[PDB]
């Protein structure tokens, strides 16, 4: 199955409609994106360990691209799957402002009439 | 003479470091929680004349 | 004194064309060290 | 062979796997199989040999019967309901036959018999090839057409997919038939899931992608396709096995590696619906995987085998050709869980 | 050959009072070895034995003993000074409990 | 740019820089004879690169620094002690040869290499397809096992069949009493327990298999002991060879293509050199190839790729 | 030391090291950008300031 | 799965040939031209589980 | 709490940046102030848990476990540098940075306020042990080892997780306050007893059960010394986590779901303490010992009272302490004589009368001589039970009566008698092994001076 | 469904059950295939005449065009295998194993 492949309005190879544009952008501190560049470090670190290469000080240059380009791409990821999440709520609320009956908000009731069978523990 | 001092023992650092920053860390997720300060029924209280809130 | 670590013995295990040999598979060969299998005589 | 036919014929290949997923015409698809063939027969023969050709003749009519299969299908579609576009497949026998050839050209069980074949006897890049870029058509066509699945066939294709997998892979000692069954049982989860939602079957794919790059580039690395081949490279190069066995863990779907974030999220869609029996019994048939993973591991990084004496030569040289990709490879299949939502992206 | 491989004879175990007969069994450096010694007795019954005990025996009362004794102590001041029963076998006032209509 | 199929694709072909002169030459003989100062000579005259015959340290003059390292990091075989105890029951006779097979078969990609690479011509001593006469001399003696010689035949096999065998073979002839004569005049204290049967199986496998079989590739130059200091003479023999019958004119660019990214990659030319084949001459324990690649490892320029070992004065490490 | 070329010399390859470094601080600068200009248009579409 | 390269670009590589009610040579109409164009206007833009009802 | 997690993820880096030879002091030292710092967590409250934000929290229940983790890393550092001495760096390095991954993830398994994170957490502490135990073991019989260590846990662990997600899609949390303060019962039908024993069989097979133990002599045998050490003192007391944690949902059902349980532990319990009457190994004694107790820790758990909690927690915390000791000590032995078999030297009271003296309290502690924590989590779980059934106190009888046999049994054969004559290269102990012994023993009866500090939330 | 319709799905079902059921012959199998191309063709072209789907005519020959080159690439394969063995049995092609 596919949620939101047909969705009305949807151009087919966007990757971030205008919409999008309308949502706060992730901090450049986000945790994730700091996540992206220890991806992108440890990466580096891998590059001149298989090379033998010294692993820490063998090239900063390219360990910078490393981090940069990790970080580069994981700013854009955030960004579209927080569309993504943002689509479906709104998807989700109008629906159910759309249809009431299958969503009836019933009369609430205390505990102090509502019968909770006991079991002892023996 | 603090070169050869420094490049063998500046490793010994990074655990207080780490400490210091999980503090300010956790300092700031208390700063994300503060919903329902000065609040709840059994602690709700009037502010001091100075005070400007319950707890940080 | 010092670890164990497999010998020749141990390592025989894994050099045959299969594991769990049975009747039937005792006979398979590994394939040659280079997947260049000798040319047959087949003339015509 | 030409360089510049080599690239010719790769080209022709991603060629014919693009036209099948940009296509809106069923004949454009199937024309899309029929190029991705004919430019891949040759490719599986570049090193000419005995077995190579074997495996390109065996490849050969394993796709040749299901292309027959599947044109098939396409026109009793058409016979039903006079429709070109590729959409819910209006007739329930051409929608059997049309999974019944994707899925002998997918290499699902029970049309499993060739992966182990067709992988063993051509070379490890032709086998990198045949494991990662051609599944991409199949799957593709198999996510569009999802909704008038019928999901008994599918389900129990993938079942049998798992066991199978599992199963023969616990007697192979060579790498490429290893890799081969591995193929077979990950292609089951990823059709398990595929009625369900096709971004769970997205995701699978691409992290089976990312682990079998991976694993193929290492073989590559350290010339092995033997495990008492591959059970020297300690003696040679420890950093590779350790990678290598760090990538075996995840390919066996161990937390916190990323190998475990498809399976766990295909479990979870799985109880979105009720679907309760059949995601437990794939987890414990993934047990069978994780316990060959785990004897290549035992074999090559956490033991040492005895070596030779030339091999004091080899330490005297260098790797020439370098992977330029194989560092990524190797974390994007292994750090990658801390990441799992954003997955939404897929969708 | 009447071998089956070529392998190092297994090593005897080396003696750490050899070289060094006052040697405290952390390391063969002599200095490395003292100073391991030092750091694990400071750092081990030294910081975080005695002081920790320390700390722990005087952790302030957040489990509210002392509180719920005097809590207590007042409720049976109150309680036998006006005659009431010092508890009751229901915690929850009746008169905030609505039990079903019908038991029939 | 590093020679690949980047470089074939635009340029780069190897069947131009063949200039008539190319004719890889080895000059085969028994031991003592003078053949290495004969291809010192046709190396000379006709203005070829000229080999030494490898030898245990081969390797080591090829990598880091041409200097050779220690017998346990490298051969782990000594010729000396063949000669004194050629059936010492640690295996030291196929040892030494297997090893001495792989620095022949590491000599012939050099060359291969450098003459695809240049167009000039060389000139080896022996090569891989002359070696195993001493195998056979080792086993008619008695020295090694036969499952010796099956794993040098595999070895040879998966490896010699991927190379292009030499233009023309040059043999110096030397009768065994000769040689007896010459070993002893020599002085070497080892040498002079070589038995008269050793010397004679080696001729005998050379005359009987060698020759023969090599003939049939490209004609074979013979020469005895007293016209082979005439080196003009040779020279100007080998210049009037009608070389048209052996696989050499059947090559094109793309079969030179593959032979020359073969010959490079000295780690694919070695790949089947450590076969996994458990032969307790050859086979070694893993704790003592710990020890010895961990020994290996510690040398003053071995523990990086070779531009980043700083201990032996490489700059600018960060920034390569 | 070494009997071979060692084509990486003592001195660093400058134009790949340039061009990586480049490279590296392009992106950065391209990536402070497209946030400030991200940042602006998100305040402007919701209206805080 | 289906990268919609047709729709993003407007190039029109197939969908010529999907549909017998689309644009026949000479205006040659197929035997069931009327029953697939009012099938088509039907089930236009509400989805393939509402057109199947 | 990142004020503890951030410190070991620094050790990481501290380890692989130290000199060569100064690895062990600068691990040591700073672990130790990081169990200085994690002693801090001991203060709690009586009415809920230290919420300190949306992922980690901590409990009475879990703060003891935090702070025997965290003491634990050094002890087992020291442990091993001594066995390691031949090692290359880069090993050495790689053994250190196994051991601190392994802390890691049980302080933040211990933490993690969501059911599907601890799953996710209890179940990455495996790879850690299992390279531990498959790498630096001594003997052939490791890798098997490991394998039985991997599948049992795993064939109880998958299930689980399937329960887990099938529970956030009817409740939709799987938050443990919010799973607690929203609780219901559960029905008597097939589905709920599945759930029930896809709930409970992962931790089961964790403690172990009896019947589901044969994975533990075998790799708490095969280990090194520190793997034996975090696997009995720790990984084992996950199970029992896990266990409490769980049941708060899994009511009125247990009432009769843990009949099969309880007669398994009971029973087996006496059986575990019969098999170390006939022991010639002298590791896999104390492994079966830890099998016994818990047995017992189970048992608390499945009759689920506040008193059976209370000892259950007392009980686990006692025998890490108590069974890491008795490893040390077995090892120091094994250092000095290169064999297991407990009958090979005797008489080692006249040789090393200090370790003597090590061996003595240890097997005291082992045995619950009062008032050590040991027999207060012993004899509250006793009464909890005797509250349950008043037959109970014959099984549990029984147990006292073969405990404390074969623990004397144990010292008898090592330090009494007279000495092996022809084994001469017993050396005086070092300054290193009995530190060990007293950073093991002198918490125990500190913890006995104040023991409301590991008796739980109840 | 007319009676011609069932005949062609019948020989298409018959040359799938050929190709199915070896024998000795790669040949007889390659031909099987051109026999289940053939019966694709005929049934292509009989439902497009009947409905007058006018730019679908086109559609059969196309289908030929990659036939052949199905048809070329087999031939090829049996070429190379002969010179292998001096036959075209499939028993010979049993190198690799499950
Ligand atoms: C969860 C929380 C966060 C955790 C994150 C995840 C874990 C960490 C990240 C992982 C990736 C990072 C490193 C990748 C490259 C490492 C490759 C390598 O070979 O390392 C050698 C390298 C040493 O090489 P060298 O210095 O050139 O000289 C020694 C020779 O090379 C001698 O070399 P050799 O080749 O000759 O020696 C042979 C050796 C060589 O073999 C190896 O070294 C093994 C390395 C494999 C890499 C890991 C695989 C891929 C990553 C997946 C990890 C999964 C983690 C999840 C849990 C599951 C565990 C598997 O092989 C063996 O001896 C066989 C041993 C068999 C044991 C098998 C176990 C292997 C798997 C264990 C992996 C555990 C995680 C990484 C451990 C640390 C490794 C350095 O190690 C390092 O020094 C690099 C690590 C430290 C650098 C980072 C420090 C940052 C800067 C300091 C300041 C900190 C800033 C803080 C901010 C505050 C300011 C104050
Ligand atoms: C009860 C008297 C109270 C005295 C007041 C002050 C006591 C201060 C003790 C501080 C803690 C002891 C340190 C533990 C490590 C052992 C030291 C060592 O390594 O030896 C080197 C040291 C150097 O001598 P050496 O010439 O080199 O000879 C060494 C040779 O290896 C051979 O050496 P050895 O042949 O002389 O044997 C060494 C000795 C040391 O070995 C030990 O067994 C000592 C460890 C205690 C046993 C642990 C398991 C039992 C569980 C109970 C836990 C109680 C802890 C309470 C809180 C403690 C706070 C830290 O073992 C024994 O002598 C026989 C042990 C049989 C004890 C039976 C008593 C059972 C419990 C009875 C009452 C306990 C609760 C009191 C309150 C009750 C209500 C009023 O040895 C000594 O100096 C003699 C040790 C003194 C014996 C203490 C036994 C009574 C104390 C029990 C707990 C203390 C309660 C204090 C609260 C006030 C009452
Ligand atoms: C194991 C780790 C997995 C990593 C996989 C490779 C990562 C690097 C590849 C980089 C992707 C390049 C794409 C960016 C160019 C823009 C292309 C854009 O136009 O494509 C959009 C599509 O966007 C892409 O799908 C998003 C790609 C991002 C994938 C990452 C998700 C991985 C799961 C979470 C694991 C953590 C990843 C960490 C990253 C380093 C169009 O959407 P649409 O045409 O309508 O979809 C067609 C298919 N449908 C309709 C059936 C759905
Ligand atoms: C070698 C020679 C040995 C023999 C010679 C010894 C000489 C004499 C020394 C022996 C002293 C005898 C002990 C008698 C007890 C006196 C001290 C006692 O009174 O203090 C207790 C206090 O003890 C501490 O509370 C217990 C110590 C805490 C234990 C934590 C250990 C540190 C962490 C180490 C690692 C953790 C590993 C285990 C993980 C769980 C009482 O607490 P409390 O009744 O309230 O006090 C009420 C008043 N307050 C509250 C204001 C303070
Ligand atoms: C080696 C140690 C491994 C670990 C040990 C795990 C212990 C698991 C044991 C499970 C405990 C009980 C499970 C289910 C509870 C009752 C089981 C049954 O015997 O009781 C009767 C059940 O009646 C009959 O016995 C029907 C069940 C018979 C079929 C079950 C197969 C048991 C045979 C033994 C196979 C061994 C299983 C373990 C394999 C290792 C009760 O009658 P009834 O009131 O109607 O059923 C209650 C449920 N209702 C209310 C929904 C209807
Ligand atoms: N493949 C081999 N096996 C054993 N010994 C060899 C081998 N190749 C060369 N030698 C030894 O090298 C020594 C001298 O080599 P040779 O080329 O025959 O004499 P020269 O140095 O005068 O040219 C001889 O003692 C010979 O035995
Ligand atoms: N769960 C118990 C723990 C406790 C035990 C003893 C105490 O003194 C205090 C607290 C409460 O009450």
């Amino acid at each position: 199955m596919t949620m939101m492949s047909g969705r009305p309005g949807r151009v087919p190879l966007q990757f971030l409609p205008n919409e999008a544009r309308s949502l706060p952008p992730p901090k450049l501190t986000d945790p994730r994106l700091v996540y992206m560049g220890f991806l992108g470090y440890c990466s580096g670190l891998i590059d001149n360990a298989i090379r033998r290469r010294p692993v820490v000080s063998a090239g900063l240059h390219r360990q910078l691209l490393y981090v940069t380009s990790f970080v580069f791409f994981g700013y854009y990821l955030l960004k579209r799957q927080d569309y993504m999440y943002a689509l479906r709520d709104h998807d989700m609320f109008a629906y159910v402002k759309s249809h009431p009956e299958d969503f009836p908000e019933k009369d609430k009731k205390t505990y102090g009439e509502i019968l909770e069978e006991f079991h002892p523990v023996r | 003479n603090v070169l050869q001092i420094v490049r063998d023992h500046w490793v010994h650092i990074l655990v207080p470091v780490g400490f210091v920053f999980g503090c300010y860390l956790d300092r700031r997720s208390d700063e994300k929680l503060t919903a329902f300060r000065n609040k709840s029924l059994l602690f709700k209280r009037e502010l001091r004349p100075n005070e400007e809130v319950t707890w940080k | 004194a010092r670890q164990w670590q497999p010998d020749v013995e141990w390592a025989e295990q894994f050099g045959g064309a299969v594991m769990y040999p049975t009747k039937e598979t005792a006979h398979w060969k590994p394939p040659p060290w280079n997947d260049v299998d000798p040319p047959k005589d087949t003339l015509v | 062979m030409n360089p510049i036919i080599y690239t010719t014929l790769i080209m022709t290949v991603m060629s014919g796997t693009m036209l099948v997923m940009i296509s809106s015409h069923w004949l454009l698809i199937w024309i899309g199989f029929e190029m991705n063939l004919l430019a891949m027969i040759p490719v599986l023969m570049k090193n000419f040999n005995p077995r190579a050709t074997e495996a390109a003749t065996k490849y050969f009519l394993t796709q040749a019967t299901a292309s027959m299969m599947l044109m098939m299908a396409i026109i009793i579609n058409l016979l039903y309901s006079g429709q070109w576009t590729i959409t819910k497949m209006f007739n329930p026998v051409a929608m059997t036959m049309m999974t019944m050839a994707l899925a002998m050209k997918l290499g699902l069980s029970p049309f499993h018999f060739w992966v182990p074949e067709v992988t063993q006897g051509i070379s490890l890049q032709a086998g990198l090839l045949l494991l990662t870029w051609q599944k991409l058509a199949p799957l593709s066509v198999l996510c569009q057409i999802s909704q008038s699945i019928n999901p008994n066939l599918m389900l129990t294709m993938a079942m049998l997919s798992i066991l199978i997998g599992g199963w023969g892979g616990l007697n192979q000692t060579q790498l490429r038939k290893i890799m081969a069954y591995s193929s077979i049982a990950h292609m089951g989860w990823m059709t398990a899931v595929l009625p369900y939602n096709t971004t769970m079957t997205i995701l699978n794919l691409l992290i089976y992608i990312t682990m079998t790059l991976a694993m193929f580039m290492l073989l590559i690395h350290s010339s092995a396709t033997t495990t008492l081949s591959l059970s020297h490279t300690w003696n040679k190069m420890p950093v590779i096995t350790s990678l290598m066995m760090v990538t075996l863990l995840s390919m066996g779907g161990l937390p916190p590696l990323s190998g475990f974030m498809p399976k766990w999220m295909i479990i979870q869609e799985m109880t979105k619906n009720e679907s309760i029996i059949m995601p437990t019994l794939m987890a414990m048939t993934a047990l069978l995987n994780l316990y060959f993973y785990m004897r290549l591991a035992y074999s090559s990084s956490l033991t040492m085998f005895p070596s030779t004496n030339n091999m004091k030569m080899k330490w005297q040289f260098e790797h020439t050709k370098q992977m330029k990709l194989l560092p990524t490879m190797i974390v994007l299949s292994t750090l990658v869980l801390p990441m799992t939502p954003a997955l939404s992206s897929l969708n | 050959p009447t071998i089956r491989l070529q392998e190092d004879p297994d090593p005897e175990d080396e003696n750490l009072y050899e070289k060094n007969p006052d040697s405290h069994g952390y390391d063969k450096d002599p200095i490395v070895d003292l100073w391991n010694m030092r750091v694990v007795f400071f750092f081990g019954f030294s910081i975080v034995l005695v002081l920790g005990s320390t700390f722990v025996a005087y952790l302030p009362d957040y489990r509210m003993q002392e509180w719920a004794r005097r809590e207590a102590e007042r409720l049976v001041k109150y309680r036998e000074a006006n005659g009431l029963p010092l508890m009751e076998s229901n915690c929850f006032d009746p008169n905030k409990i609505q039990l079903p209509e019908d038991e029939d | 740019l590093q020679y690949g199929p980047l470089a074939f694709v635009l340029g780069e072909r190897t069947t131009r820089k063949l200039t008539e002169t190319s004719k890889v030459i080895t000059v085969d003989g028994n031991i003592c004879s003078g053949k290495g100062r004969l291809a010192r000579e046709i190396a000379e005259k006709l203005g070829l690169r000229h080999f030494p015959e490898a030898g245990i340290h081969y390797a080591d003059s090829t990598t880091g620094d041409g200097k050779p390292l220690d017998v346990q990091l490298s051969g782990n075989c000594s010729l000396e002690k063949f000669y004194d105890d050629p059936k010492s029951n640690d295996g030291n006779s196929y040892r030494l040869q297997s090893w001495l097979y792989a620095s022949r078969l590491l000599q012939y990609a050099d060359a291969l290499e450098h003459l695809l690479s240049t167009g000039q011509g060389v000139v080896l001593e022996r090569s891989i397809y002359s070696d195993f006469v001493f195998l056979e001399a080792m086993y008619r003696q008695g020295f090694i096992r036969k499952q010796c010689v099956e794993h040098y035949n595999e070895v040879k096999k998966v490896t010699a069949c991927e190379y292009l065998p030499p233009h023309v073979v040059v043999y110096v002839d030397v009768p065994v009493p000769e040689i007896q004569s010459r070993i002893q005049k020599k002085g070497n204290p080892h040498e002079m327990k070589i038995t008269a049967a050793y010397l004679q199986d080696i001729e005998n496998a050379y005359k009987k298999t060698f020759l023969p079989e090599m003939s049939e590739k490209c004609e074979v130059l013979q020469y005895s002991a007293r016209e082979a200091e005439d080196a003009e003479k040779v020279v100007e023999d080998i210049e009037y060879l009608k070389c048209d019958k052996g696989p050499w004119p059947d090559q094109d660019d793309r079969t030179f293509h593959r032979l020359r990214m073969l010959v490079q990659n000295k780690l694919e030319v070695l790949n089947y050199t450590t076969i996994p084949v458990y032969l307790p001459e050859i086979t070694i324990g893993a704790h003592q190839s710990d020890r010895v690649f961990q020994k290996f490892t510690e040398l003053p320029g071995r523990k990086y790729s070779p531009g980043y070992n700083e201990d032996v004065g490489d700059k600018w490490i960060w920034l390569k | 030391k070494f009997y071979i070329r060692e084509p990486p010399h003592g001195s660093p390859d400058w134009l790949k090291v340039g061009l990586t470094l480049g490279t590296s601080v392009f992106l950065w600068i391209y990536l402070i950008k497209q946030h400030k200009e991200d940042v602006l248009e998100y305040k402007r579409r919701n209206g805080l300031e | 799965p289906f990268f919609d390269v047709q729709k993003r670009l407007g190039l029109d590589l197939d969908r010529w040939m999907t549909i017998q009610s689309a644009e026949q040579p000479h205006k040659i109409p197929g035997r069931c031209h009327a029953f697939e164009k009012e099938w088509i206007e039907c089930a236009h833009g509400i989805g393939g589980i509402r057109a199947e009802k | 709490m990142l004020k503890i997690i951030i410190p070991t993820t620094m050790l990481l880096p501290m380890t692989w940046m130290s000199k060569h030879n100064m690895i062990w002091i600068n691990a040591t030292v700073h672990s130790l102030l990081i169990s200085l710092i994690s002693l801090s967590l001991l203060n709690q409250l009586g009415e809920n848990s230290l919420n300190f934000s949306l992922t980690f929290f901590s409990d009475s229940l879990s703060a003891p476990l935090l702070v025997l983790t965290t003491w634990l890393l050094p002890l087992m550092l020291m442990a091993s540098q001594s066995h390691l001495s031949k090692e290359t760096t880069t090993r050495k390095k790689l053994y250190i940075t196994m051991l601190i991954l392994l802390q890691l993830f049980l302080i933040m398994t211990f933490t993690a306020t969501e059911l599907i994170l601890f799953y996710i957490l209890f179940e990455a502490t495996l790879v850690p042990t299992l390279i531990i135990i498959t790498r630096w073991g001594n003997q052939t019989e490791r890798l098997n080892a490991g394998l039985y260590f991997l599948f049992y846990t795993l064939a109880g662990s998958l299930p689980l997780l399937v329960a887990l997600v099938y529970i956030q899609n009817t409740t939709g949390s799987l938050n443990f306050l919010i799973i607690h303060y929203w609780s219901h019962p559960l029905s008597n039908s097939w589905s709920n007893i599945f759930m029930w024993l896809a709930c409970i069989m992962a931790f089961m097979v964790k403690m172990p059960l009896y019947g589901l133990h044969l994975w533990l002599p075998k790799a708490h045998v095969e280990a090194p010394i520190a793997g034996s050490m975090v696997l009995a003192a720790v990984l084992l007391k996950l199970g029992g986590y896990g266990m409490m944690r769980i049941t708060t949902i899994l009511n009125p059902l247990t009432n009769y779901m843990a009949y099969p349980f309880l007669m398994l532990s009971m029973w087996g319990m006496i059986m575990t303490s019969s098999i170390c009457l006939r022991q010639t190994d002298l590791k896999s004694l104390i492994a079966y010992s830890s099998v016994s107790h818990m047995a017992l820790v189970i048992v608390a758990i499945m009759i689920q009272t506040p008193w059976s909690f209370m000892g259950a927690t007392a009980l686990m915390i006692a025998h890490g302490l108590t069974s890491s000791m008795l490893f040390c000590l077995a090892n120091t032995n094994y250092e000095r004589v290169h064999s297991r078999t407990m009958i090979l030297a005797r008489g080692l009271q006249t040789l090393l009368p200090l370790m003597a003296t090590w061996w003595l309290v240890a097997s005291l502690t082992n045995l619950a001589l009062p008032p050590s924590i040991n027999l207060i989590g012993e004899l509250f779980i006793i009464t909890a039970s005797f509250s349950w059934s008043n037959i109970t106190i014959i099984l549990m009888g029984m147990n006292m009566m073969i405990t404390a046999l074969y623990s004397l049994y144990m010292l008898i054969t090592t330090q009494r008698g007279k000495y092996t004559h022809h084994i001469n290269n017993i050396k005086p102990s070092f300054t290193r092994e009995n530190a060990l012994m007293a950073l093991h023993i002198l918490p125990l009866l500190l913890l006995t001076l104040n023991p409301k500090m590991i008796l739980g939330p109840l | 469904m007319p009676l011609v319709y069932m005949n062609i799905i019948m020989a298409f079902a018959i040359a799938l059950a050929g190709l199915l059921m070896y024998r000795s012959h790669l040949m007889s199998s390659l031909l099987c295939l051109e026999g289940m191309m053939l019966s694709l063709f005929i049934m292509s072209t009989l439902i497009i005449l009947n409905t007058h789907f006018t730019l679908a005519n086109m559609m059969p020959i196309i289908l030929l065009v990659f036939a052949a080159c199905e048809a070329a690439l087999g031939l090829s394969l049996l070429v190379m295998v002969s010179n292998t063995y001096g036959t075209d049995y499939v028993q010979n092609l049993n190198l690799l194993q499950c």
